[PDB]
């Protein structure tokens, strides 16, 4: 018809919490932790060799 | 005085085994599985004579 409808509806929309794919999060790679070091051991042993 | 000794060691290879190393120190760089018909597919490096 023509005639108003009261909005009695007490809105509760709660947004779900959106889903979160972790890193694996890599600071200081391989190699870096292999040359952080003065001596390194293999290096040594083919000298000696 | 002239000695003659055969020494059973253990030697140890790590991934992608391009190189050998025994208990020793005998650095060697030769792939523990080149076989003398894949050296494409394993390296060898050490003195050919
Ligand atoms: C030296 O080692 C190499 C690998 O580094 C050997 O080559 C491989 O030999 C195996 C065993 O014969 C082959 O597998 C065969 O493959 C076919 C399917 O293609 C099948 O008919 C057989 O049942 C068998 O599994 C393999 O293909 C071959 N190549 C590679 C790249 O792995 C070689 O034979 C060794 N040589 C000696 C003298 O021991
Ligand atoms: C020798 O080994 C190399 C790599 O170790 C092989 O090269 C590969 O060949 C395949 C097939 O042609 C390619 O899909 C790869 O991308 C290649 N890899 C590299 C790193 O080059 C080569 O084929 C081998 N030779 C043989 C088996 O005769």
């Amino acid at each position: 018809s023509s005639i108003s409808t009261v909005d009695s509806m007490i809105a509760l929309d709660i947004d779900p919490l959106e889903n979160t794919d972790f890193r694996v999060l890599e600071l200081y790679s391989q190699k870096e932790l292999r040359s952080s070091n003065v001596f390194d051991l293999e290096e040594i042993m083919r000298e000696f060799n | 005085n002239l000695n003659c000794m055969v020494t059973i060691t253990t030697a140890r290879s790590k991934y992608p085994y391009h190189f050998f190393a025994t208990s020793t120190g005998d650095v060697v760089d030769i792939s523990p599985f080149y076989n003398g018909t894949n050296r494409n597919a394993s390296y060898f490096g050490e003195n050919a004579d």
